[PDB]
């Protein structure tokens, strides 16, 4: 019945499309199981949730700048003039059952999408996963991050509330028009005239629901296809070489783990959507150029840019009756940052001279200069991000606002230098900590007094020993070293049973023996594969 | 003062016999131990 | 043939933590001497129909904790787990009973800002309740550790010192309960 | 010592508690100004409202 | 770098030229000094900028002198 | 009332003279003249505990009041007798008005608040930073009369809003908006302080991302 | 509206949506992770890159 | 370890005498009667030394002489394993950073920061307590 | 009492009607409403990027990313005593651009 049906459908599919060999190649593909290789798929799942909830939102949203009088249920805004966009954003959150939940899941998913992209980028950079043959795919990811930043910005600009409209007036309108020679032409091409105009929100809506997400989808497809057919990197370890992939096959283990991780990410984003308020636009009011509120932060992934605006000094030039205003610096700065991010693999292969194929990753401690540089970059990013929140920090943490500006200004130079130096020394220090275990074995923490009164700590050797009993020094192999005896199995196991009642002793004995035999067989399999290759 | 400068990680590669509150002094000047017991009281 | 080092450290720390409650008792007695005859003052109506059963549950948690200690000294990890789960449930019941008493006291106008009696009552009993919550966290952490490795003497020592802390909390509560609900 | 990790914790608690108390000086009002002995009621919220005093306490 | 200084020197990028750090320090100090040009009317921050620039110049100069004299490599 | 006037002077003499002068004229570089500030200024400054001030810095904070209601009335009467000025609105029984100050048009109040108030106090009266150590405070604790007199008297660096610039009915609409935006629950979960992007981005990093990475660590392997 | 009898229950609607949805798919994901970890065979596979 | 118990018992004798004397001398001819703060502090200082001294005295009468309690013990009497002493840990600084987070939260009265600091403290203390008890990862 | 501390801008010496001054509410840095008006310091604070303008010295920037003063509106009264504008701004209002001045 259920088996004959599967065989019949399988034969029908195979006689018509003969996919057996290609499907089997997909089922046998091996992926490494490292926890940090799951960071990219948080971004993928966030993007999928964004697509689903965004499609739901487009069924109710009218992105018009046409001014109307609010006639809905939210009493504190009755009679207030607003755009159709603000109108329908309110209608979603009050007049459609589940609309507020969908809207909040969309916005939380956008935040998790940007944050996931950042953390996954950090893994790629610090482990060296960008090196050849994978330079292009770092470039594709860099473009994906830029597109995600601007997509999220356009998305939260759509409701045309006071806060987001203030963000549009300063960043999208002010910086753009400040651009030299072509600034005002770019402004009038984008807005159709002066700010705010009547075309901006419908145009941003078209960019946000179709055009930018289509480019993102195409780039994500290229990205995942490159990963799939270039065969994911791995960390050094037992049995791992430059020419193999150690891990699990797709069918069934990796497929089950991916599906379960997708379900758990969805659960977290769903709990956030209905437990934490995000962007309650009815409290902000519709956008009016005469109004503003304290605390005009953008979403976090834009804050650094805003932070840069806050920190850069009022340096302007007035050549021959023209004006180059302060915001131009910020624009140039952004370009520079992006250009340095896209170009990093080629910069590093030019500096280091290393142009070899690489499939084995580097532990971040073992590349101290790149780790120091990335730590320096993260320090600058965090300083600019917190500079953007300097007014909130001043209010909550009792710091002068002027002082926060100057702390950001000086720290923008000093903090990355300090962080670079500290991260460099810390990475080399971890290298020395690994060396110590390699020469002496694992410190067990057990102190012993010898008969003549010496105090010695017992060590657990990781390899062969002498006739004197000291271990032979082992060579570093790019892989982590154990430093706790409990992580080597010294603690044993409690004893089989439920939490409150023991199982029969014979069951416990059989289970423990089977577990030890299985662990030994797995170690032996990896060892003999390593010995053979 | 009955160990090296600086001490090792676990402070002692050996200990002397402890028979008073001046064990390092008795370690370094054995000939004085008798005097130390004889002259202790005014 | 030698002292249990973790035991002596725990006892020494508990004796120090007695001085912390000394400060709060001093605050209570200073406010009581300045009462002027009305202690507790209106509208505070303490009720023993609920304080007494909560006190008795906390006292019985000491016997259940001692039973867990006997199991641990015997090497029986499962008996230790059962008795410490019972003790955790009883101390959690004490915390909830105290919270219910707090809620009924606040509705009738006994609060920290409201009166000097409310200030001393709530700092004394609330810091004791915080100590109880810390002890419940200690039970949770100890019980999770017994699932991590085999039951060694060090693990049993950890159980014993957690019980030392629980007995300290129970005895401090007996002293606080005597001075608040009977030496008014 | 009997408890090496507790010893390390004691040092780090010293360092960060001292930094918390001194950080009153980076607030606009400034650090505690009621003396090291902190006599009452000078230290109450009515007579020493600033954040410097609370940072000193914690 | 030698492996006595950086144990994993053959596993990754382990050496940054000293001229890069010396010049970067001097340029960072100069940038701190150029932010005295602005619209601000107070001088507390001018003293902070001067002090941080002085510390940076002193650190760069000490490092450069000790490398020249051979005391550090 | 002469008794109320002598009680106010008696209270003033051992609490306010060091900074404001025996004749309410001010002590230079220590405290301003109080002539013409009015009973409303006294009510706002003393009922929110800002007065008596304890030191000079960027901004004098609010704190627990040093006087009760009748003492506040006495001090306000004493100050009113020296120069007049605005007074605190009262109800039929002569109590300081609280409920009758809640206006009936909260949409107008919200529009007025966003034009006049949210620049310094934020979209929903959560507070905002000012220039150098100063700040517009969170509005969630002020009672209606405190809001009304705060607009009426222009405290510290808050602009002064006269009864001609903002009529009493406009002020009552504003106080209705301030009170209702303080007492309304959040609709989409925990309100996260009401500041928006900064605490939302903090919640993503410390809750959502920490959860996601912990789950990845649980599903994945090490080394 | 503000100060109405129904405002408190209304304020829990979206939180309850998120609690019941988020928990549900969260629990299914946990259960599937556990099934992989406890019942699907443990495996080590090696693929040649041919790159 | 009889000297260790004796030290605390001697302190206990002095503290108990001081507490009784102070309470009686302030009850009589002192304004207001018993001075409650100092009396309470002296009584519970007595209790502190009493708890520790009673514990030491009970321990002493159990175990016979240790090599550090023996006037002519040999160094070789102390041969063998002493116990476990943690070789390294970065969990103490994490615990202190967490507690300082909660303390800054309490100083500035930011309840969300207090909540975050308490959660950090619980996680860091779990990290310390489990550091030498986590088994190998399972796959 | 603060009128002796007012410094006039060239070309704008008569733009005030006694002790009433009118400046553009649009910030000259990037166009936000720069409307946090501190009456005692006479400081106009922009909430967006923390520019500060000196209201006594013709709204000249004294802190932040703003390099240019806020434009002053000339004001007067008519026969009925209502405040009216006494002409236009004498410079462009709002954020700067390549073509300006
Ligand atoms: C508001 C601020 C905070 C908000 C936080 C909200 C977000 C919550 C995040 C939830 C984390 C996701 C983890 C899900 C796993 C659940 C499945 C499970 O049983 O895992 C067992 C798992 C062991 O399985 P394994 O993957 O084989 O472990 C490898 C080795 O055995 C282990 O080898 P090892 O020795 O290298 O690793 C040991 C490691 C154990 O910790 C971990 O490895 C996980 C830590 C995740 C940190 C995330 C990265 C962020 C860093 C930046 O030691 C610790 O650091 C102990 C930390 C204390 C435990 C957590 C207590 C928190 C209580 C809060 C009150 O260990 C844990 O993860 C236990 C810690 C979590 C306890 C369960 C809490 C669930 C409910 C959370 C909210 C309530
Ligand atoms: C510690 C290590 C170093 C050595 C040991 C100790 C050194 C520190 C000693 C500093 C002493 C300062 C005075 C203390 C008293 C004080 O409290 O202040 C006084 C008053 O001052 C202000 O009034 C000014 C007048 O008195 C008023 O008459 C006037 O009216 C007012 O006018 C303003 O205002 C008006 C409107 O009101 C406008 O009309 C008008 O135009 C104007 O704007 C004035 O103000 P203004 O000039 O703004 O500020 C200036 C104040 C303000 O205080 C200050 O010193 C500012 C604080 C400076 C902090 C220094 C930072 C040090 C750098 C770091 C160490 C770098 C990192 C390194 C760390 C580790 C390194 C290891 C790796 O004096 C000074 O700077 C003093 C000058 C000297 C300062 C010292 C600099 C040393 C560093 C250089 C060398 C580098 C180091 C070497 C390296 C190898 C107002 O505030 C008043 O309220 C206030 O009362
Ligand atoms: C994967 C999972 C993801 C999901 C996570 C979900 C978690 C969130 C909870 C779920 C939501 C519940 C369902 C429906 C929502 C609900 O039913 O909600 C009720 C109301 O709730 C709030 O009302 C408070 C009062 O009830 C009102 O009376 C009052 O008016 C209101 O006042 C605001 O409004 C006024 C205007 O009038 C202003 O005057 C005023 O100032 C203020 O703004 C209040 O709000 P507020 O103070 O914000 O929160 C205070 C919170 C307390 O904090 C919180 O729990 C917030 C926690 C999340 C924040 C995370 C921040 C992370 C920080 C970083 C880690 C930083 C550190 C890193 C750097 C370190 C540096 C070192 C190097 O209350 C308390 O329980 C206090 C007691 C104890 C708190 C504990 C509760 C739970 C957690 C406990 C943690 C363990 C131990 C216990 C802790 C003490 C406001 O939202 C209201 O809208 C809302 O209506
Ligand atoms: C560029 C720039 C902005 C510069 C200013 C930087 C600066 C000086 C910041 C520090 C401010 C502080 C902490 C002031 C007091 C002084 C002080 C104690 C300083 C530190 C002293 C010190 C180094 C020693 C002690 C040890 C130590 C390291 C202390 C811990 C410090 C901690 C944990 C403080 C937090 C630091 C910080 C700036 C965090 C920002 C948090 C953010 C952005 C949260 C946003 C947010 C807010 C603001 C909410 O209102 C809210 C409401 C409801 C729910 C959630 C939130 C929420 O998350
Ligand atoms: C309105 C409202 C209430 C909500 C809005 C809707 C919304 C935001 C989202 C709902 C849609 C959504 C994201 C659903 C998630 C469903 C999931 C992920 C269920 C998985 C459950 C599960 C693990 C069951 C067993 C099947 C297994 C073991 C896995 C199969 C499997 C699955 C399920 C994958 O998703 C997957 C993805 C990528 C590669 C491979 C796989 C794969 O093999
Ligand atoms: C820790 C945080 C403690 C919070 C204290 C708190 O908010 O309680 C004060 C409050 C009394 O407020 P009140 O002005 O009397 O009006 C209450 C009207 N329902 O209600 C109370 O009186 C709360 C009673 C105290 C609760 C226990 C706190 C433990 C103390 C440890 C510090
Ligand atoms: C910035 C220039 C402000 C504007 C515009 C408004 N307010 Fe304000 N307010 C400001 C400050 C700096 C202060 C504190 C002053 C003090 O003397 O300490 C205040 C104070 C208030 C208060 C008192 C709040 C209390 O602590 O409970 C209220 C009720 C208040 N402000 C309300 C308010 C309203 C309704 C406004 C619009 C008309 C308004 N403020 C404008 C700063 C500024
Ligand atoms: C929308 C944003 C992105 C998504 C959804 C995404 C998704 C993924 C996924 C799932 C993987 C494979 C699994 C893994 O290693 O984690 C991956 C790999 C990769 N990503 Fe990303 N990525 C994004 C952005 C980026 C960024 C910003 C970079 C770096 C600039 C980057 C570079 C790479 C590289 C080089 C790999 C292959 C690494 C390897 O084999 O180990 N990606 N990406
Ligand atoms: C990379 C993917 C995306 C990101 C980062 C993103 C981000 C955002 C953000 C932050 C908002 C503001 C949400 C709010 O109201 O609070 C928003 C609004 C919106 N988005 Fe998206 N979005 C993405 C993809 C999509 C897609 C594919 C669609 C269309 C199917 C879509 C449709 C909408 C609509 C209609 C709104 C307006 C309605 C509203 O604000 O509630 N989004 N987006
Ligand atoms: C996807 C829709 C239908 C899914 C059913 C196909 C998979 C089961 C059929 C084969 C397995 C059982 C043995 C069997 O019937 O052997 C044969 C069927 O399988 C084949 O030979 C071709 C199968 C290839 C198609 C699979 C593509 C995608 C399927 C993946 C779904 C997870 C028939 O056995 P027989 O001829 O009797 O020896
Ligand atoms: S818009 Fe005013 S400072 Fe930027």
């Amino acid at each position: 019945d259920f088996a004959k049906l599967a065989a019949a459908q399988g034969d029908a599919i195979d006689s018509r499309y003969h996919p057996s060999a290609a499907v089997r190649r997909q089922l046998n593909k091996v992926f490494p199981t490292h926890w940090s290789f799951l960071l990219g798929e948080i971004a993928l799942y966030s993007f999928i949730i964004l697509l689903l909830t965004g499609v739901w939102l487009t069924l109710f949203f009218d992105p018009s700048m046409a001014h109307v009088t609010y006639d809905g249920v939210y009493q504190p805004l009755r009679g207030v003039q607003m755009s159709r966009a603000y109108e329908t954003a309110l209608d979603i959150s009050f007049e459609v059952r589940g609309g507020l939940f969908v809207r909040q899941v969309h916005h939380w998913a956008a935040l998790m999408f940007a944050a996931s992209i950042m953390v996954h980028l950090a893994r790629i950079f610090f482990t060296g996963a960008f090196r050849r043959p994978r330079e292009a795919n770092w470039v594709i990811g860099s473009l994906l991050l830029i597109l995600a930043m601007f997509e999220g910005f356009f998305g939260y600009s759509l409701p045309d509330d006071l806060l987001s409209g203030t963000g549009i007036r300063a960043a999208l309108s002010g910086i753009t028009m400040g651009i030299p020679v072509i600034g005002t032409w770019m402004h009038w091409a984008l807005f159709g005239g002066d700010f705010p105009g009547e075309i901006l929100i419908p145009r941003l809506y078209a960019l946000h629901i179709l055009l930018i997400p289509g480019i993102i989808l195409a780039l994500i497809g290229a990205h995942l296809a490159l990963v799939w057919f270039q065969k994911h990197t791995q960390f050094p370890g037992p049995g791992r070489t430059e020419t193999n992939v150690v891990g699990v096959r797709v069918m069934p283990v990796f497929a089950v783990k991916s599906g379960a991780f997708f379900a758990m990410i969805t659960g977290v984003l769903g709990l956030m959507g209905g437990l934490l308020t995000i962007n309650p636009i009815w409290n902000l009011g519709p956008y009016k150029p005469s109004q503003v509120s304290a605390g005009s932060q953008p979403d976090f992934y834009m804050m650094w840019t805003d932070g840069l605006i806050r920190l850069w000094p009022a340096w302007e030039f007035y050549p021959f009756g023209h004006t180059i205003p302060q915001g131009v610096w910020v624009a140039v700065g952004m370009g520079l940052v992006f250009a340095l991010l896209i170009a990093y693999p080629f910069i590093e292969k030019k500096v280091t001279g290393d142009d070899a194929h690489h499939n084995l990753l580097q532990r971040p401690r073992d590349v101290p200069v790149r780790t120091a540089i990335g730590s320096m970059a993260i320090a600058l990013y965090l300083l600019l991000t917190f500079a953007c929140m300097n007014d909130i920090i001043a209010l909550k943490f009792h710091i002068s606002l002027n002082a926060t500006t100057w702390i950001g200004r000086i720290g923008m130079v000093v903090l990355p230098a300090i962080v670079y130096f500290v991260a460099y020394r810390w990475a080399i220090s971890l290298q020395r900590s690994d060396r110590e275990v390699l020469e002496h074995g694992v410190e067990t923490g057990i102190i012993k007094r010898l008969p003549h009164g010496a105090y010695v700590e017992l060590h657990q050797p990781l390899g062969p020993v002498d006739e004197h009993g000291h271990p032979i020094p082992l060579e570093y192999a790019g892989a982590p070293l154990p430093k706790r005896m409990n992580k080597l199995g010294s603690g044993g196991a409690p004893g089989t049973g439920s939490f409150l009642f023991p199982d029969p002793a014979v069951e416990h004995e059989a289970l423990t023996e089977a577990a030890h035999a299985s662990e030994h067989k797995s170690l032996t399999a990896l060892k003999e594969h390593q010995d053979r290759i | 003062w009955a160990t090296s400068c600086p001490p090792p990680r676990h402070n002692f590669t050996e200990l002397p016999r402890i028979r008073s509150e001046r064990p390092a002094f008795e370690l370094h000047y054995p000939h004085m131990v008798e005097r130390m017991r004889a002259e202790a009281h005014v | 043939n030698r002292p249990n080092m973790v035991s002596v450290g725990t006892i020494v720390w508990l004796s120090s933590e007695l001085m912390f409650f000394a400060g709060l008792f001093a605050m209570y007695f200073t406010a009581r001497a300045q009462a002027g005859g009305a202690w507790p003052p209106e509208p505070t109506e303490l009720n023993l129909a609920l304080a007494v059963p909560v006190t008795l549950v906390l006292i019985a948690s000491s016997f259940t904790c001692q039973m867990g200690v006997f199991a641990a000294e015997r090497g029986d990890v499962f008996g230790l787990r059962r008795w410490y789960v019972i003790t955790f449930l009883m101390g959690l019941f004490f915390v909830l009973g105290q919270g219910y008493e707090y809620i009924h006291l606040v509705e009738h106008g006994t609060t920290i800002p409201g009166s000097a009696y409310g200030s001393v009552f709530y700092l004394a009993t609330g810091f004791h309740g915080l100590h109880v919550i810390g002890g419940l966290v200690a039970f949770v952490l100890l019980l999770a550790r017994t699932k991590m490795s085999k039951f060694t003497p060090a693990q049993a020592t950890a159980a014993i010192v957690v019980s030392y802390y629980w007995h300290f909390v129970d005895i401090v509560w007996i002293a606080l309960f005597a001075t608040i609900y009977f030496v008014r | 010592v009997a408890f090496p990790r507790l010893n390390a914790l004691s040092f780090w608690l010293f360092l960060f508690g001292a930094l918390i108390a001194i950080a009153g000086f980076i607030t606009p009002g400034g650090a505690a100004d009621f003396g090291w002995t902190a006599y009452s009621p000078l230290t109450d919220a009515i007579h020493s409202p600033g954040a410097g005093g609370d940072l000193w306490i914690m | 770098v030698d492996v006595e200084d950086v144990p994993s020197a053959e596993w990754g990028w382990s050496h940054m030229p000293i001229g890069v750090m010396h010049i970067g320090g001097l340029l960072s100090a100069a940038f701190l000094l150029v932010m005295m040009r602005g619209n601000h009317v107070g001088h507390v921050e001018d003293w902070f900028l001067i002090g941080f620039a002085a510390v940076i110049v002193a650190l760069v100069g000490r490092n450069w002198w000790l490398r020249r004299r051979g005391w550090i490599r | 009332q002469s008794a109320l006037l002598r009680t106010g002077k008696q209270l003033f003499e051992t609490s306010c003279v060091s900074c404001h002068g025996a004749n309410l004229q001010g002590v230079p570089d220590r405290g301003p003249s109080l002539i013409g500030t009015g009973e409303a200024a006294v009510y706002f400054q003393v009922s929110t505990g800002r007065m008596p001030a304890m030191r000079g810095e960027a901004q004098a904070p609010s704190k627990p009041p040093h006087f009760d209601e009748s003492q506040i009335d006495a001090l306000g009467a004493y100050v009113q007798a020296n120069g007049g000025g605005p007074t605190v609105p009262r109800d039929d029984h002569g109590a300081v008005a609280q409920e009758s100050l809640i206006g009936g048009d909260v949409a107008r109040g919200g529009d007025l608040f966003r034009l006049n108030c949210a620049s310094c106090h934020n979209f929903t009266g959560k507070g905002g930073a000012l220039s150098s150590g100063k700040y517009a405070p969170d509005l969630g604790d002020a009672n209606p009369a405190q809001i009304y007199t705060a607009m009426l008297t222009g405290p510290q660096n808050m602009p002064k809003f006269s009864d001609r610039q903002l009529t009493p009915d406009e002020k009552r609409d504003i106080v209705a908006y301030v009170r209702e935006s303080a007492e309304t629950p959040s609709y989409g979960g925990y309100g996260l302080g009401g500041f928006g992007p900064a605490p939302e981005g903090m919640a993503m990093w410390i809750i959502g991302m920490v959860a996601a990475i912990g789950v990845a660590m649980w599903i994945g392997s090490r080394a | 509206p503000f100060g109405s009898e129904g405002e408190f229950l209304y304020s829990l609607a979206t939180p309850l949506y998120g609690l019941t949805f988020g928990l549900s798919i969260l629990s299914i994901g946990i259960g599937a992770v556990l099934f992989q970890k406890k019942f699907i065979p443990e495996e080590i596979s090696v693929q040649d890159r041919h790159d | 370890m009889h000297i260790e118990a004796r030290l605390f018992e001697i302190l206990t004798a002095f503290f108990a005498l001081a507490a009784v004397v102070y309470a009686v001398l302030t009850a009589m001819f002192a304004t207001g009667g018993v001075e409650w703060a100092g009396t309470t502090a002296l009584v519970l200082t007595t209790g502190l030394t009493l708890i520790t001294g009673t514990f030491f005295r009970f321990v002493a009468r159990r175990l016979d002489t240790r090599p550090e309690d023996y006037e002519d013990a040999e160094i070789s009497d102390g041969a063998g394993e002493l116990g476990f002493f943690a070789p390294h840990s970065w969990w103490p600084i994490l615990i202190s950073l967490s507690f300082s987070t909660a303390a800054v939260g309490a100083a500035l009265w930011l309840p969300w920061l207090i909540a975050a600091g308490v959660a950090f403290v619980i996680t860091s203390v779990c990290g310390l307590v489990f550091e030498y008890y986590w088994g190998p990862e399972k796959h | 009492a603060d009128m002796h501390r007012v410094i006039k801008r060239k070309g704008q010496e008569s733009f005030n009607f006694g002790e009433l001054f009118a400046y553009t509410k649009v910030c000259s840095h990037l166009g936000c409403p720069s409307s946090l008006y501190e009456q005692q310091t006479y400081r106009i604070l922009c909430p967006c990027h923390q520019s500060q303008f000196d209201a006594l010295e013709f709204a000249k920037p004294i802190f932040g990313p703003a390099a240019r003063a806020l434009a002053q509106l000339p004001i007067t009264i008519d026969e009925d005593g209502y405040l009216v504008a006494n002409g236009d701004f004498v410079e462009p209002v709002g954020p700067a651009f390549w073509e300006r001045k």
